């Protein structure tokens, strides 16, 4: 949600070589002391990942396989 | 006077038993004719039923395949 593009814009505000970027970055600062209890919000794992999550679709897509098999057979 | 009523509810008013038989008779002739067919039902019924079922019995353990694959 909000951690996600969160950062999308915080990324671009970068500006200036010189050492004033800081005043920018005081903005971020907080919204990242937000994000440090937004991610508060967010503390939650169930699935791993990948390819936890791929063995997961693959597992319906063999379990879909007889979908077309059995109900074949109805017909 | 009650059992005059009740001497109207006797059974077999007709009073004719010699007839009465005869209806037993023609009741026999319809009966008897009748358990030969109610007892071949069973047999034109259930001798396949078993079998088709068991045909329904196939399918069903073949389902366990896809059930653990």
């Amino acid at each position: 949600t909000l951690l996600r593009q969160g950062i999308r814009q915080l990324k671009e505000k970068v500006s200036k070589m010189e050492p004033e970027e800081m005043t920018v970055k005081e903005k971020k600062s907080i919204i990242e002391i937000l994000k440090a209890r937004i991610a508060l919000k967010k503390a939650f794992l169930k699935m791993a990942l990948s390819e936890s999550n791929d063995t997961v679709v693959k597992k319906e897509d063999v379990r879909e396989s007889p979908v077309d098999t059995f109900m074949e057979n109805a017909t | 006077m009650q059992i005059d009523t009740l001497i109207n509810q006797l059974p077999g008013i007709s009073t004719a038993p010699k007839h009465q038989l005869e209806k037993i008779k023609k009741l026999q002739n319809s009966i008897e004719e009748k358990q030969l067919e109610r007892k071949s039902l069973e047999s034109e019924n259930e001798d396949l039923k078993l079998q088709l079922a068991k045909r329904i019995e196939t399918f069903g353990r073949l389902s366990c395949v896809l059930f653990q694959p």
